[PDB]
């Protein structure tokens, strides 16, 4: 048996709400294991957040969460759980669970789950083509104003990722996500080939694909 | 310092991390690796233990209260950000974290500027795109005009992570206005100033134009 | 004492 975990939930919720992660795990008992929750906002390093040792019933929190989230186990179901409570924005971030190991070194870990928090509402992107002039040319889509991440960009259905740069979203000041995804191609295909790049935003269930062609006069 | 600082190392390069987790002599360390859009994977363990299955080119070190990892020779894989651990008796710390990135020869960004397409223009906003392509290294300035003001505060600028085939950086950055307030400029051009450019390079367009 | 726990749970 091979060990993993596999973690569930996450979303978006309003500041003051709450929210449970899951961590189901196999492979090993977790009656007899410690688990750990850590987190890592965006573009920001990592956060331990609580740990579970069920065999002797402590549990231990950060600071940054004490009072507010509940880690804890269910040993017949062997999963381990984050109960999230009076969340706010600074605790957006993806979390994980792991497993620990000598000296509460962490060997396996789950895949990570992203947890939103903001009073902004769900919303599918409004895509607008980055339309190419005159070697090389450059064209792209602007996928703005979508709410939450994540949102999802390929070109051609799959068949174009060569010369593919999506930027990391950038979260503007009303509150909704905006990112740009452009790709290098030759001149000379402008005419013959054509470029759709395809936006898929699961949170709001929308699809867009839109057809980029070099503007007319 | 909450975001992992930065090193540039080139393939076969010796590099040594020092790990900062407000930690003590007590401390039990361990040492992970983590690349974009995965799980950290453990390295080292109680300070100096190697970890099952990690190449013996990783090591870990204890020096007083100073807990180091050392990579001997630098492999094309192990370019990725690096965390420490302290765990203490009732709690855990991560350290602030180190990104290994690849070292390379400078290479000067392709410019390109979009202006708002009709659609957006419909909608009530306008958007002006900057697209700095496939540069090295990561420093660059970027700096919008609208008839001949230099800007600041209504533009926002993202990068993405440096690529695996070439080691580039790319760059987009984004003037955003009310469709009002983009009526009322003709010329709008961003100034693009960087390491493998001899000169600023500025890309414009004016508003109504082909 | 966190620390330290794991290590008598691997002994175990």
């Amino acid at each position: 048996s091979e060990v993993q975990l596999v973690e569930s939930g996450g979303g978006l919720v309003q500041p003051g709400g709450s929210l449970r992660l899951s961590c189901a795990a196999s492979g090993f008992n977790v009656s007899y294991s410690s688990i750990h929750w850590v987190r890592q906002a965006p573009g920001k390093g990592l956060e331990w957040v609580a740990s579970i040792y069920s065999y002797y019933g402590y549990t231990y929190y950060a600071d940054s969460v004490k009072g507010r989230f509940t880690i804890s186990a269910d040993t017949s179901k062997n999963t381990a759980y984050l109960q999230m409570n009076s969340l706010r924005a600074e605790d957006t971030a993806v979390y994980y669970c792991a497993r620990g190991y000598y000296g509460a070194a962490m060997d396996y870990w789950g895949q990570g789950t992203l947890v939103t928090v903001s009073s902004a509402s769900t919303k599918g992107p409004s895509v607008f083509p980055l339309a190419p002039s005159s070697g090389t040319a450059a064209l792209g889509c602007l996928v703005k104003d979508y709410f939450p991440e994540p949102v999802t960009v390929s070109w051609n259905s799959g068949a174009l990722t060569s010369g593919v740069h999506t930027f990391p979203a950038v979260l503007q000041s009303s509150g909704l996500y905006s990112l740009s995804s452009v790709v290098t191609v030759p001149s000379s295909s402008l005419g013959t080939q054509t470029y759709i790049c395809n936006v898929n935003h699961k949170p709001s269930n929308t699809k867009v694909d839109k057809k980029v062609e070099p503007k007319s006069c | 310092t909450q975001s992992p600082s930065s090193l540039s190392a080139s393939v076969g390069d010796r590099v040594t991390i020092t790990c900062r987790a407000s930690q003590s002599v007590s401390s039990a360390v361990a040492w992970y690796q983590q690349k974009p859009g995965k799980a950290p994977k453990l390295l080292i363990y109680s300070a100096s233990s190697l970890y099952s299955g990690v190449p013996s080119r990783f090591s870990g070190s204890r020096s007083g209260t100073d807990f180091t990892l050392t990579i001997s020779s630098l492999q094309p894989e192990d370019f990725a950000t690096y965390y420490c651990q302290q765990s203490s008796s009732s709690l855990i710390t991560f350290g602030q974290g180190t990104k290994v990135e690849i070292k390379r020869t400078v290479a000067a960004p392709s410019v390109f500027i979009f202006p708002p397409s009709d659609s957006q223009l419909k909608s009530g906003t306008a958007s002006v795109v900057c697209l700095l392509n496939n540069f090295y290294p990561r420093e660059a300035k970027v700096q919008w005009k609208v008839d001949n003001a230099l800007q600041s505060g209504n533009s926002q600028e993202s990068v993405t992570e440096q690529d695996s085939k070439d080691s580039t950086y790319s760059l987009s950055s984004t003037l955003t206005l009310s469709k009002a307030d983009y009526e009322k400029h003709k010329v709008y051009a961003c100034e693009v100033t960087h390491q493998g450019l001899s000169s600023p390079v500025t890309k414009s367009f004016n508003r109504g134009e082909c | 004492n966190l620390s330290e726990l794991d290590r008598l749970l691997l002994e175990l």
